[PDB]
C-alpha cells in the first residue's frame, strides 16, 4: 500500500500575510497529535476551507494501496481501486526538499519537507520519526477529507 | 576565521566523519596519516591562493566572469545521480584531491613543456585553477555536495569537455567582433562636480584630444586628512 | 567453546604495550592472564623491558623548563589544559553517574578538583556541553554553593536561585551607569522559560515592596519583561497577576487584550475611560505600565493621526490620569485621588496632539511657545521626543535651512530623567548615512548634531557622552568633527572639574595637536588631575 | 598659492564602495573606509603627485596623454581601460 | 641515567628479580617516580582512574616540553650576554651528555653544539668516534673537528668529489651533437648549484683553516691525477 | 556581454507571466489543446496537479514539459521582496516570487524578464549552454 | 494524554509554553492531566502548570479546582523547579494572585532575604528610578 504520513489537522489561519491569490489561499494548519506544523497552498475555488476546519490528511506514494506506480501518467480509465475515493481534495507532486535541525556531529530531531504541486507548495516541519518516509525527488499524493 | 570554519577539512572530529562518510572511509583516513598530510596541503595552497585573490582583486568583488559554471553542474550530477545529501556519502577525500590535481594537467591553454611555457600555461589558468580548487575541496565535496565517485568522475570529465570546448577557436576575427560589440552599445547612451560622458566622451578617448573637456584628477590622501576634513 | 584463549591474546597484546605496567586496571588483567593459563614471568618482560620511564621523562623536562627562569604555573595551566582536552573528548556520561551511584556524595577527589579553579571551568564546559549529567548536575550545584551556561544556570532552582541572587547584587551595585552591560547577560537567563522568568518576576515582586531602593528591582523587572516582550513572548498575564489586576476583572481583561495585540483599540479605550472617569477608578500605580504607556506614545503621536476625533479625548484623559493623576495611599488603603494637574495635563496633550497631526507643519514656528509650556509636561515632553524621533529619522527630512533640533534642546533642558533618551536618538542620527545630502551638508548636519550633544552635555549628562564620542574616534568618524565637538566643549567649560571628567575628557585630547582654553585646561588638569 | 592649471577643486567623501577605501583587516575580511577624495577641474599631475600629503600610489586622472608623459605606456594602456569601463558601465550596460 | 643518580632499567631489574613483594615496591616505584609537582598528585589516581593510561599524558607533555627546550634555546641564541648563553648551554651540554647515548635526548645536545662555535673536546672526539653520534651530528660539531681533525674532512670531500669528476666526464662525453647545448653550455651559476659546492661551503663555514684544508686537498687532487 | 541576444518578448512575456501565476488553474479540454503545440512532447500527458475534486492542471505543470531536457536554475522574480530569505520563508515564497526549476521541471516562482529576458544567467542563457542550439531553438518555439 | 501532552510539550528547547497553549488546556484536558500529572518529564510539567497563565480569567476560574489539585500535586513533586512553580501557583487559580510567601522551606530565598535586604539597604544612596517615573509630574515623582 504506502503511507508516508497520515493524520489530522486543524486550520489556524487562512492568510495571515494578506491575499496574494484570489483562488489559491495559503493555509496554515496544526496537529492534534503530533505537532506537525503545516502551511500548504490550497485552491478555495473548487474546494472552499475555513478558518477552524478540521481534516483528515494523508501523504502517499501511490493511491492504488497495492504498492502499483503509474510514473506519473494520467490515466482516467485505470479500474483499479483507488484510495483517493475516500478523499475529497486530491492532489499530486513531488517532494523537492527535506531540511532538519540537524548539526555537524548529530542528526535532526525535526524535520521540514517542502512539497510542490504544480506551483502549490506544502511545508510540512515536524517529528523526524514521523517524516522519515519523505524521500527527496520522490513522486508523492496529498489526501484531504473534511470531518464534521 | 570563516575560511578555516568553511574549507578546512577536519579528520581531527570523528563524528562529522560519521555523519558524512561511510565507516570504512572514515577509518581510512584516520588510520594513516599520509591522506591527512594531503589535505593539509590542499588546505595550505587554497590559503596561498586566498592571498593571491586579495592580491589580484582588492575591492574585494566575488563576481567573476569564467567559462564553466561549477555550481550547477554538481547541481547537475547530483540530480543525473540522484544523490541524497541526509547520508553519509562514500567520496574518497583523496580521490578529489588526485582528480582535482590531474584535471588541471589535463585543462591546457598554452601547449609545450619548458619554464616558461609551463609558466604561461600556469599564468593563464590561474583564476579559473583557483576558482576549481576552492569550489571542489575536499571540504565541500564532502561536507555539502555528498557526490558520488561515479558523478564525481562524470563532472570531472563534463568540466574537461565544456572548458576545451570554451576555447577561443584560431581564425576568428576578434577584432571586428570587438569593434562592433563596442560600437553597438554606443548607439544607446544618454548626453549628460561634473564629468562629460556618453559618445562625446568616448569620442574623446578614441580620438585623442590635446585638450579635454572635462580635465579632472582623482587625488587621494593619506595622513590624518584621509580622515580629518580640516586638514584635508 | 572458551574464550580463555582470546582473553590471554588480549592481555598479551595490552602488556607488551609501552609502559603498561602504569595502568591501573592491570590487576584484573593480571588475574585475566593467570586463571586462564598464563605465566606470571612473561608479563614481567612484556612491562618491564618496554617501560622507559617517561614520567621520570617528563619529570626531568619540566625541572629543565624550570631551571631556565621560565614560570612553572603557565606549563602547569598548559598541562591542566591538555588534560581538560582529553578528558573533554573522552568524556562518558554514564561514568559521571555511576561515581555518583557508588556514593551521593562523590569520592573526596572530586572535592580536590573543586579547590582549584580549573577543574571548575572545566565542570562548567563540560555541564554546558552535556547537560543531562547528575554528577555534573550535582557539581556545578556544589560550585554555586561554594559562567554556568544558561541552560545549565536554569535547570535547577537552587542553581539559578544562586546565580539570580548574585546576578541582581551585581546589577544593584553597578546601578545605572552598568545597568546596560550587566542587563542582557541575566536577563537572558530569566527569558530563558516561562519558569524561569516567572520565579524571577515574582521574587523582583516580592523585593519592590520594600521602600529603600526596592523601585531599582522594579526597574530590573520592568527591563526583564520588555526583553521577554522584544523576544516575542507572552508577558502581560504574568505581569497582570503580579499586580492588584484581579480586583478589577474588565480591566485586566482589557489590558491583557491591548497588550498581547500590541495597539490600542477605541472599545477597550471606551471601556477604561468610563472605569477611569467614574469616582471608583483603580489605582493609577496599576495601569502605569511603561509598556502601556508606549503604545500610548506609539499611537497618538506617530505621523498620522490614525485616531478618531471623537474618541481623541478618553485616549487623552487616560494618558492624563496614568501620568498626573496622584494617588495618597496609608498601609494598603487608598486614602485619596487627586485629579487636580488631569485638566492641564489633557489640555498640553490635546494640543501638541493636534500640532504633530496636523502636518499641514508650518505652523511650528508659530506654536513654538505653546510647544515649550506643553514640553513643561513631562509626559508631553516624552510624546515630542518620539515623534521628533519618527519625523527625523524618516529618509529625505532635511530640505531645510533646524527646528526638531531645538526641541530636543528643551526637552533634554528640562526633564534630566530623558537625557539617555535623546542621546539615544541623536547617535542614532549621528551614524545614520545620507545620499542626497552633499558631504559638506552631511558634515554641517553632523556638527549641528555636536552641538545638541555638547548643549545635553552642559545639563550634566557629561560622562556617557564623552564616552560615545571616544568610543567612535578610536574604534570610524572624521577627525574634524571630533576637534568641533571638543573645540565647543572647551567654549564654555571653566574650572573645577572631577576625577571621572578628566578620564573621560582627557585620553582623547592627545589624539590630535590642533587648535587659548585648550593649553589652560591642559595645565590645570596635569596639575590638579593626575 | 596652489598648483597651476587648477582652478577649482572640490572636496568629497565617495558613497560607493568601488571607490571607498577597502582594506584587509587582521580578520581577512574587507572594510571600506570613508576617505576624503579630492576632483579638480585641471590637469598637472606630474605637479600634485609631488605634493605633500598626497596618496602617489591611488592618485590618477581622467586624461590619457598626462599618463603617456608621466607615468607609462602600460599606466596608459590600463587607465584607459578603467575609463572605457567606466563610461560603458555608467549607464548600467556590461561588456565583456 | 645513572651519571645523575637517575633510577634506570638496571635498578627496576635488581629490585623485580630476588623480590618476594612484587605488589610493594611496585606500589612504592609508581609514587616515588611520579612527576614532581603537588598539582598533579591529587589528579595522577583520577587520570588513571578510566583506565587512561598515564603514558598518553606523558607521552604528550614529553613532546610539548622537549619542543620547548628546542624553542628556548632557539631564543637564547641572540639573546643578552654571550657568556651567559654559552654558560646556560655547556650546563645543559654537560647535563644531557648522560643521555646523548638515549635516542631522544641526543637532539637537545645536537640542538646545544648547534648552538656552540666551539666545544668541549672531549665531546667532539666522542661524537667523532661513535658512528651512531657522527652520524646522528650537525655539521656545526663537525666544522670544529674538522678544524682539528684535517682527515675526516679529507674524507668526506673525497666522495663528492669522486662524483663530481663522474658527472664531469659524462658531461664531456654526454652522447648528443648539436651546436646549442654541449659541456661549456651551462652558465657558471648553473654549474655553482652543484650539491658538491654547497655542502663544501656549508662544511666550511666562515673560518679560513677549513678554507685552506679545502685548498690543499684541491692541491692534491689536481696535480696528483693531472685533472683540471 | 556574454548573455542571449534574444529572449521573449511582449506578448509572450507578459502572457508567461500571467500563465506561471500560482492560481492558473485549466480544464482537461484546454491542457490537451495546448499539448498539441508542444512540438517537442513525448506524448504523454502527465497526471493533474489536482485530481479530485476535478481533474485540473496548473499552469507551471505544463510549462516544465516546454522546459527541455534536464536544466537547474534560481532566479528571482523581478517584483521578489527583499527580505524573504530573512524570514522563514525562504524556500516557499507567499507571492511565488523564487523561480526554482530543477531537472528540467518547474516547481515554484513566476517567470519575467529577470528569468525569460536576455540577462545573462537567464534561463534561455542556461537551456542554450546545456541542451544546444538546436534544443533551444525548439524550446523558443514551444514557448512562443 | 500523557504521550499527547508529551508531544504537544515535549520540546526541551521551547521552555516558554508555546503559543496555543489556551487551546491545548481545555476543561476534559485539565481534568485529563491530574489522572497522569507525574508520569511526565519535569519540563512538560513546567510548561503545562505555567500555561495557566496564559488562559482566560473566566476559564481560569472555570476549572480550578482542577488547577488547585495539580499544583499540590506539583507541590508534592521531586523536581525543585516543579515545586517552585507549585508555591508560587497555589493562590493563583483562586484569585488570580500569585503567592508571596515563598520565605518558607527555601534556603535559596532565605538567602535572597539576607543578602539582597542588606544590598538594597545600603543601596538606598541616589536609589534609581522605574520607567514609570519619567512620566510622573513633580508631586506624584516626589510621592
Amino acid at each position: 500500500a504506502g503511507i508516508l504520513f497520515e493524520d489530522i489537522f486543524d486550520v489556524k489561519d487562512i492568510d495571515p500575510e494578506g491575499k496574494k491569490f484570489d483562488r489559491v489561499s495559503r493555509l496554515h494548519c496544526e496537529s492534534e497529535s503530533f505537532k506537525m506544523d503545516l502551511i500548504l497552498d490550497v485552491n478555495i475555488q473548487i474546494y472552499p476551507v475555513d478558518l477552524g476546519d478540521k481534516f483528515r490528511l494523508v501523504i502517499a506514494s501511490t493511491l492504488y494501496e497495492d504498492g502499483t506506480l503509474d510514473d506519473g501518467e494520467y490515466n482516467p480509465t485505470d479500474d483499479r481501486p483507488s484510495r483517493a475515493d475516500q478523499f475529497e481534495y486530491v492532489m499530486y507532486g513531488k517532494v523537492y526538499r527535506i531540511e532538519g535541525d540537524e548539526t555537524s556531529t548529530e542528526a535532526a530531531t525535526r524535520l521540514s519537507a517542502y512539497v510542490s504541486y504544480g506551483g502549490l507548495l506544502m511545508r510540512l516541519q515536524g517529528d523526524a520519526n514521523n517524516l522519515h518516509g519523505f524521500e527527496v525527488d520522490s513522486r508523492v499524493y496529498l489526501l484531504m477529507k473534511k470531518l464534521a | 576565521k570563516a575560511f578555516e570554519k568553511k574549507f578546512r577539512f577536519d579528520y581531527t572530529n570523528e563524528r562529522a566523519l560519521r555523519r558524512t562518510l561511510q565507516e570504512d572511509l572514515v577509518k581510512d583516513v584516520l588510520s594513516n596519516a599520509h591522506i591527512q598530510n594531503e589535505l593539509e596541503r590542499e588546505f595550505e595552497r587554497m590559503r596561498e591562493d586566498r592571498e593571491v585573490l586579495r592580491v589580484i582583486f582588492p575591492t574585494g568583488d566575488s563576481k567573476v566572469v569564467l567559462p564553466c559554471n561549477l555550481l550547477r553542474m554538481i547541481w547537475n550530477a547530483q540530480k543525473i545521480f540522484h544523490i541524497n545529501p541526509r547520508l553519509p556519502s562514500d567520496l574518497h577525500p583523496i580521490k578529489v584531491v588526485e582528480g582535482v590535481k590531474e584535471l588541471s594537467k589535463k585543462l591546457v591553454i598554452v601547449n609545450g613543456d619548458d619554464p616558461l611555457s609551463r609558466q604561461a600555461q600556469e599564468n593563464a589558468t590561474l583564476l579559473f585553477n583557483i576558482h576549481l580548487r576552492s569550489t571542489l575541496c575536499s571540504r565541500r565535496m564532502a561536507e555539502e555536495f555528498r557526490l558520488s565517485g561515479e558523478a564525481f568522475d562524470w563532472l570531472l570529465g563534463e568540466i574537461e569537455s565544456k572548458f576545451n570546448q570554451a576555447i577561443a577557436h584560431p581564425g576568428e576575427m576578434v577584432g571586428a567582433l570587438a569593434a562592433q560589440s563596442l560600437g553597438e552599445p554606443a548607439t544607446q547612451m544618454t548626453l549628460n562636480k561634473n564629468v562629460t560622458l556618453g559618445v562625446p566622451r568616448l569620442k574623446e578617448l578614441i580620438n585623442i584630444s590635446k585638450k579635454p573637456k572635462t580635465p579632472s584628477l582623482t587625488v587621494f590622501l593619506l595622513g590624518q586628512s584621509a580622515r580629518d576634513a580640516e586638514r584635508a | 567453546g572458551e574464550d580463555d584463549a582470546e582473553v590471554q591474546q588480549e592481555c598479551l597484546h595490552k602488556f607488551s604495550t609501552r609502559d603498561y605496567i602504569m595502568e591501573p586496571s592491570i590487576f584484573n588483567t593480571l588475574k585475566r592472564y593467570f586463571q586462564a593459563g598464563g605465566s606470571p614471568e612473561n608479563v614481567i618482560q612484556l612491562l618491564s623491558e618496554n617501560y622507559t620511564a617517561v614520567a621520570q621523562t617528563v619529570n626531568l623536562l619540566a625541572e629543565w623548563l624550570i631551571q631556565t627562569g621560565v614560570e612553572p604555573v603557565q606549563v602547569q595551566e598548559t598541562v591542566e589544559n591538555h588534560l581538560k582536552s582529553l578528558l573533554i573528548k573522552h568524556f562518558d556520561p554514564r561514568k559521571a553517574d555511576s561515581i555518583f551511584t557508588e556514593e551521593g556524595e562523590t569520592p573526596a577527589w572530586l572535592e580536590q578538583m573543586i579547590a582549584h579553579t580549573t577543574w571548575r571551568d572545566l565542570f562548567y564546559k563540560l555541564a554546558e556541553a552535556h547537560p543531562d549529567c547528575l554528577m555534573l548536575n550535582f557539581t556545578v550545584k556544589l560550585i554555586s554553593d561554594a559562567i554556568t551556561s544558561v541552560s545549565t544556570a536554569c535547570q535547577q532552582l537552587e542553581v539559578f536561585s544562586r546565580v539570580l541572587r548574585t546576578s541582581l547584587a551585581t546589577i544593584l551595585d553597578g546601578g545605572e551607569e552598568n545597568l546596560e552591560k550587566n542587563l542582557p547577560e541575566f536577563a537572558k537567563m530569566v527569558c530563558h522559560g516561562e519558569h524561569t522568568y516567572l520565579f524571577a518576576q515574582a521574587m523582583m515582586s516580592v523585593l519592590a515592596q520594600e521602600e529603600q531602593g526596592g523601585s531599582a528591582v522594579r526597574r530590573i523587572a520592568q527591563e526583564v519583561q520588555r526583553f521577554a516582550q522584544e523576544k516575542g513572548h507572552d508577558a502581560s498575564q504574568i505581569t497582570l497577576a503580579l499586580g492588584t489586576a484581579a480586583s478589577y476583572p474588565r480591566a485586566c481583561q482589557a489590558l491583557g487584550a491591548m497588550l498581547s495585540k500590541g495597539a490600542l483599540n477605541p472599545a477597550d479605550i471606551t471601556v477604561l475611560f468610563k472605569m477611569f472617569t467614574s469616582m471608583d477608578p483603580p489605582p493609577v500605580e496599576l495601569i502605569r505600565v511603561p509598556a502601556f504607556l508606549d503604545l500610548f506614545m506609539q499611537s497618538l503621536f506617530k505621523p498620522g493621526a490614525r485616531i478618531n476625533q471623537d474618541h481623541k479625548h478618553k485616549y487623552i484623559h487616560i494618558l492624563a490620569y496614568a501620568a498626573s493623576v496622584v494617588e495618597t495611599w496609608k498601609k494598603n488603603k487608598r486614602v485619596s485621588i487627586n485629579k487636580d494637574e488631569l485638566k492641564s495635563t489633557s489640555k498640553a496633550v490635546e494640543t501638541v496632539h493636534n500640532l504633530c497631526c496636523n502636518e499641514n507643519a508650518s505652523e511650528l514656528v508659530a506654536e513654538l511657545s505653546t510647544l515649550y509650556q506643553c514640553i513643561r509636561f513631562p509626559v508631553v515632553a516624552m510624546g515630542v521626543l518620539k515623534w521628533v524621533d519618527w519625523t527625523v529619522s524618516e529618509p529625505r527630512y532635511f530640505q531645510l535651512q533646524p527646528v526638531h533640533l531645538a526641541l530636543l534642546d528643551e526637552i533634554s533642558t528640562c526633564h534630566q530623567l530623558l537625557h539617555p533618551q535623546v542621546l539615544q536618538l541623536l547617535v542614532k542620527l549621528f551614524e545614520t548615512e545620507h545620499s542626497q545630502l552633499d558631504v559638506m551638508e552631511q558634515l554641517e548636519l553632523k556638527k549641528t548634531l555636536l552641538d545638541r550633544m555638547v548643549h545635553l552635555l552642559s545639563r550634566g549628562y557629561v560622562l556617557p557622552v564623552v564616552s560615545y564620542i571616544r568610543k567612535c574616534l578610536e574604534k570610524d568618524t572624521d577627525i574634524s568633527l571630533i576637534r568641533y565637538f571638543v573645540t565647543e566643549v572647551l567654549d564654555v567649560i571653566a574650572p573645577p572639574y572631577t576625577s571621572d571628567f578628566v578620564q573621560l575628557f582627557l585620553p582623547i585630547l592627545e589624539n590630535d595637536s590642533i587648535a587659548d582654553p585648550v593649553t589652560e585646561f591642559i595645565a590645570h588638569c596635569k596639575s590638579n588631575f593626575i | 598659492q596652489g598648483i597651476e592649471q587648477i582652478s577649482k577643486v572640490y572636496m568629497h567623501l565617495p558613497q560607493t564602495d568601488n571607490k571607498k577605501k577597502i582594506i584587509i583587516t587582521e580578520d581577512g575580511e574587507f572594510k571600506a573606509l570613508q576617505e576624503w577624495i579630492l576632483e579638480t577641474d585641471g590637469v598637472s599631475l606630474m605637479r600634485v603627485l609631488s605634493e605633500k600629503d598626497v596618496d602617489p600610489v591611488r592618485t590618477t586622472s581622467n586624461d590619457i596623454v598626462e599618463i603617456f608623459t608621466v607615468l607609462g605606456i602600460e599606466a596608459v594602456r590600463k587607465a584607459l581601460e578603467r575609463e572605457l569601463y567606466h563610461v560603458i558601465s555608467f549607464d548600467g550596460s556590461y561588456v565583456n | 641515567l645513572q651519571d645523575l643518580g637517575v633510577a634506570n632499567g638496571e635498578d627496576l631489574k635488581e629490585t623485580l628479580t630476588n623480590c618476594t613483594e612484587p605488589l610493594k615496591a611496585i606500589e612504592q616505584f609508581q609514587t616515588e617516580n611520579g612527576v614532581l609537582l603537588p598539582s598533579l598528585q591529587s589528579a595522577l589516581p583520577f587520570l588513571d582512574l578510566h583506565g587512561t593510561p598515564r603514558l598518553e599524558f606523558h607521552q604528550s607533555v614529553f613532546d610539548e616540553l622537549r619542543d620547548k627546550l628546542l624553542e628556548r634555546v632557539s631564543a637564547i641564541a641572540s639573546e643578552g650576554k654571550a657568556e651567559e648563553r654559552y654558560k646556560k648551554l655547556e650546563d645543559l651540554l654537560e647535563k644531557s651528555f648522560s643521555l646523548v647515548k638515549m635516542p631522544s635526548l641526543q637532539p637537545v645536545v645536537m640542538c646545544v653544539m648547534k648552538h656552540l662555535p666551539k666545544v668541549p673536546e672531549k665531546k667532539l672526539k666522542l661524537v667523532m668516534a661513535d658512528k651512531e653520534l657522527y652520524r646522528a651530528c650537525a655539521v656545526e660539531v663537525k666544522r670544529q673537528i674538522w678544524q682539528d681533525n684535517q682527515a675526516l674532512f679529507g674524507d668526506e670531500v673525497s666522495p663528492l668529489l669522486k662524483q663530481y669528476i663522474l658527472e664531469k666526464e659524462s658531461a664531456l662525453f654526454s652522447t648528443e651533437l648539436s651546436v646549442l647545448h654541449n659541456f661549456f653550455s651551462p652558465s657558471p651559476k648553473t654549474r655553482r648549484q652543484g650539491e658538491v659546492v654547497q655542502r663544501l661551503t656549508r662544511m666550511v663555514g666562515k673560518n679560513v683553516k677549513l678554507y685552506d684544508m679545502v685548498l690543499q686537498f684541491l692541491r692534491t687532487l689536481f696535480l696528483r691525477t693531472r685533472n683540471v | 556581454s556574454n548573455r542571449p541576444v534574444m529572449g521573449i518578448v511582449q506578448d509572450t512575456l507578459t502572457a508567461v507571466r500571467k500563465f506561471t501565476k500560482r492560481d492558473v488553474f485549466l480544464e482537461r479540454g484546454e491542457v490537451m489543446n495546448l499539448l498539441m503545440f508542444l512540438s517537442t512532447w513525448d506524448g504523454k500527458v502527465p497526471q493533474p496537479a489536482i485530481l479530485k475534486p476535478r481533474p485540473l492542471w496548473t499552469g507551471k505543470q505544463i510549462f516544465s514539459l516546454i522546459i527541455p531536457g534536464h536544466i537547474n536554475c534560481i532566479r528571482t522574480h523581478s517584483t521578489h521582496p527583499d527580505d524573504e530569505d530573512s524570514g522563514p520563508y525562504k524556500h516557499i515564497s507567499p507571492g511565488d516570487t523564487k523561480v526554482v526549476v530543477e531537472n528540467g521541471e518547474l516547481i515554484m516562482g513566476i517567470l519575467c524578464k529577470k528569468s525569460l529576458g536576455t540577462s545573462a544567467g537567464s534561463l534561455v542563457h542556461i537551456s542554450y549552454l546545456e541542451m544546444g542550439h538546436d534544443i533551444t531553438r525548439l524550446f523558443y518555439s514551444n514557448i512562443q | 494524554t500523557g504521550l499527547w501532552l508529551h508531544n504537544k510539550l515535549g520540546a526541551t528547547d521551547e521552555l516558554w509554553a508555546p503559543p496555543s497553549i489556551a487551546s491545548l488546556l481545555t476543561a476534559a484536558v485539565i481534568d485529563n492531566i491530574r489522572l497522569c500529572f507525574h508520569g511526565l518529564s519535569s519540563a512538560v510539567k513546567l510548561k503545562l502548570l505555567l500555561g495557566t497563565l496564559h488562559l482566560p480569567r473566566r476559564t481560569v476560574d472555570e476549572m480550578k479546582g482542577a488547577l488547585m489539585e495539580i499544583i499540590q500535586l506539583a507541590s508534592l513533586d521531586s523536581d525543585p523547579w516543579v515545586l517552585m512553580v507549585a508555591d508560587i501557583l497555589k493562590s493563583f487559580p483562586d484569585t488570580g494572585s500569585l503567592n508571596l510567601e515563598l520565605e518558607e522551606q527555601n534556603p535559596n530565598v532565605q538567602d535572597i532575604l539576607g543578602e539582597l535586604r542588606e544590598k538594597v539597604g545600603e543601596c538606598e544612596a541616589s536609589a534609581m528610578l522605574p520607567l514609570e517615573c519619567q512620566y510622573l509630574n513633580k508631586n506624584a515623582l516626589t510621592t
